[PDB]
């Protein structure tokens, strides 16, 4: 019992190009559709 | 680093399937095996 009382702190540092890309955000995927021309970016395949 | 393996019951023809790629990134020259 603000500026003097304890505050926890966590600092993040991401590396790059030393090792293959491994840690990163999720894959926001949705539903698919049948029998209609769809523009779909299929886990890296961007075809229509 | 990629691995491919297969099992069968050495003459003839067969085809090797993969199992896994490990995104490790290790400089590799030696593959000491274990008995």
């Amino acid at each position: 019992t603000v500026g003097y009382q304890p505050y926890r702190v966590v600092v993040l540092s991401f590396e790059l190009l030393h090792a293959p890309a491994t840690v990163c955000g999720p894959k926001k995927s949705t539903n698919l559709v049948k029998n209609k021309c769809v523009n779909f970016n299929f886990n890296g395949l961007t075809g229509t | 680093f990629k691995i491919y393996s297969k099992h069968t019951p050495p003459q003839g023809f067969s085809a090797l399937e993969p199992l896994v790629d490990l995104p490790i990134g290790i400089n590799i020259t030696r593959f000491q095996t274990l008995l």
